[PDB]
């Protein structure tokens, strides 16, 4: 399952067509895939975080 | 008929009692009331 | 077994009572006092007659914490027993081996670290009404020793449901648990006679306590109210919320601003801010620390005090009433609570046989007072040469000396 | 563990023994409540601030509830076998062997 | 009491707790005798005195 | 007026048709109705908790 989103009321570091943004909420912890990736996905959590499971 | 299961060593007691005063004597002897001057030699 | 007669086991003594009760060991103090009325303090004393102690001790130790002449006089009254000279005596016209055994104790006791420390923990119960010190126990081979003390808060106990003068521990259980024969070092004072839970002086401290904390609080908040004068501005018909902000913000910093400007139209009313003195918070708060010196260290030396004065004599005068009767009177109580406490386990536990219980060996405190050494030494040899025979070891005992060996 | 004795010292047959893992996650429990600063303090009558004894005696008895909520859980969760804890199909063997 | 220990995924619910305050007032009870003053001493067996 | 809302975009815990979730900000303080009812609704505010009275 998705131990945690880390999404509410947080954003992260999204790095897209040359342009990392903050916004869609894509935060995760969890070792499934892209584990390298996760580090520039989580590269900018600005915001206060707040976790909820998504039971995935 | 009457029954009744209660426990007895939990921190509270079932049915409580309140023994808010104790049994105070309340008496009418002599010279305190008027039962004994102006009507009969009663007591209560 | 101990001095009670409850049948003593040395299979519970490995470990502490406590120690299968975790949770006390997380609590944290709920500090009662802060916030406190009248109202809540009579609630709070009542409670804790009914056995409710764990509120009642909380508002004792931020009692002793907040009040800096309380703590002063609680302080200098234990520190006066915690420098007195204490020592082991056998019992009346003791056997040989009776006095071997009081050596014995004597000797143990001298070598036992830590008990300065028991000394200051079992005297919190003079305040509180009773002090609750933790044994360890252990066998350095044959001889059992106590490894330390552990002084628990008072908050841990309550009172017996079915008797209001036996404490238990707080086991989450409506009747709490007894407490372990030979694992405490129980304190309990006697200042008035009555139940433990109305014992502790601080039930007799604490009003004075709460008026002198409001005469304090009161008088801080008038002297910072003290100052500027309150100067109210008044505004026409027809004054904008922008123009009312301005006359606003102008009275605002009018107080501090020596001058300023206004139309004709408006108007500004210097009041009375708060105008009389500190005479009656300062009344308050020393008729109340009178009334805590007088409870706690007596009205004839701390609040009246004694004034100075010199002379042979003089040491007599200042001790000998109120200050004597009180020093003997706890280190009397606090030597009775060790005698029957930590000397009797160690007697039974440490030597053989079953001594009988009356024949115990009692902790003495030395509460010999200082006797003029230049006027008795006059009057001695007018004496002798009268044709007294004054014993020498009445000499040697009052004045200090010690017998030649 | 070694099975049992076998029948030939002729030819004799080599054999293996096999490694057992069981993972479990140790995620967290916890409970809280709300109250106001100034009703604490508010509070005369000594309620409305057991609040930490009683929190800690829950804490205590937790471990409890944990222990049992797993053993009502037993004929759902799985053992190091593959199969529920309480199952009738434990595969101890080719062969089948149950405890439900 | 309070709500049961919980698991724990991603955030703490700050649960509350209620109350069942319980109220009932007091009643008064009382029995007497009326007797005559004279009797009580107008007697020899030590009868109707502990009465 | 309404003594507090304690909404932050989040009600407690809005069980309907057999589940529970958490969306629709219905929290309330008060005992104007409902209060066994409005034990189970509240008493769970899993995220953060905005109070911004209605005056209601």
């Amino acid at each position: 399952e998705v131990e945690g989103v880390f999404v509410r009321a947080t954003v992260e570091r999204r790095c897209r067509a040359g342009f990392c943004f903050d916004k869609e909420g894509q935060g995760f912890a969890d070792g499934v895939l892209s584990d390298e990736q996760l580090e520039a996905l989580e590269s900018d959590p600005l915001l206060k975080v707040e976790r909820c499971t998504f039971s995935g | 008929f009457a029954p009744a299961a209660d426990p007895g060593a939990a921190w509270y007691l079932l049915d409580t009692s309140r023994s808010l005063k104790p049994l105070i004597y309340q008496e009418r002897m002599k010279p305190s009331f008027t039962s004994m001057t102006k009507e009969d030699d009663e007591q209560v | 077994v101990d001095v009670y007669g409850n049948p003593i086991r040395t299979q519970q003594l490995r470990e502490p009572q406590t120690s299968r009760l975790a949770g006390l060991a997380k609590e944290f103090a709920q500090h009662p006092a802060k916030g406190l009325t009248p109202a809540k303090l009579a609630r709070i004393l009542v409670e804790a007659e009914q056995g409710n102690l764990q509120a009642q001790a909380e508002l004792f130790m931020d009692m002793e914490e907040r009040d800096a002449h309380l703590f002063a006089e609680m302080s200098k009254r234990k520190r006066a027993i915690l420098g007195l000279d204490w020592a082991v005596e056998p019992p009346r016209n003791a056997s040989a081996a009776e006095k071997a055994d009081a050596d014995y104790l004597h000797e143990l006791l001298l070598d036992l670290e830590g008990l300065e420390d028991l000394l200051l923990d079992a005297l919190d119960g003079i305040g509180h009404g009773y002090s609750c010190i933790e044994l360890e126990w252990a066998l350095q081979g044959r001889e059992w020793m106590p490894l330390a003390f552990h002084h628990r808060p008072q908050s841990w106990f309550q009172l017996n449901p079915e008797d209001q003068n036996e404490l238990r521990l707080r086991d989450n259980s409506p009747a709490g648990e007894a407490l372990q024969p030979f694992g405490w070092i129980i304190h309990r004072p006697r200042a008035r006679s009555g139940y433990v839970a109305r014992s502790g002086l601080f039930r007799v401290l604490a009003w004075p306590y709460l008026f002198r904390h409001y005469a304090t609080s009161d008088l801080a908040e008038m002297l910072e109210i003290y100052g500027l004068p309150i100067r109210l501005g008044k505004y026409p018909p027809g004054t904008a919320d922008e123009e009312k902000a301005t006359l606003l913000r102008a009275v605002t910093g009018l107080g501090h601003a020596a001058a300023g400007i206004i139309p004709e139209t408006m108007a500004i009313d210097f009041q009375q801010a708060a105008q009389g003195s500190s005479d009656p918070f300062l009344a308050m708060m020393r008729q109340s620390e009178d009334a805590i010196s007088k409870a706690v260290l007596g009205g004839t030396l701390t609040s009246t005090t004694s004034q100075s004065g010199g002379g042979a004599f003089a040491l007599g005068q200042v001790h000998n009433e109120v200050r004597h009767d009180l020093l003997a009177s706890d280190a009397r109580q606090l030597a009775a609570t060790l005698s029957r406490d930590l000397l009797w386990p160690l007697l039974v536990l440490n030597r053989p046989g079953s001594p009988d219980v009356r024949r115990a060996p009692r902790l003495v405190f030395d509460l010999r007072e200082q006797a003029d050494i230049t006027s008795m030494a006059q009057s001695i040899p007018a004496l002798v040469n009268v044709g007294l025979e004054i014993p020498s070891a009445w000499v040697y005992d009052k004045l200090g000396i010690p017998q030649p060996a | 563990q070694f099975p049992k004795l076998r029948e030939w010292i002729g030819q004799r047959v080599i054999k293996d023994m096999a490694a057992q893992g069981y993972q479990i996650t140790n995620k967290l429990f916890e409970s809280t409540v709300g109250v106001k600063r100034t009703d604490i303090e508010d509070d005369n009558l000594g309620v409305y601030g057991p609040l930490m004894q009683e929190m800690g005696r829950a804490a205590g008895a937790h471990p409890d509830e944990l222990v049992f909520a797993l053993l009502k859980a037993g004929n759902a969760n799985l053992c190091y076998d593959g199969q529920n804890f309480f199952d009738t199909d434990h595969p101890v063997y080719p062969n089948v062997d149950g405890t439900g």
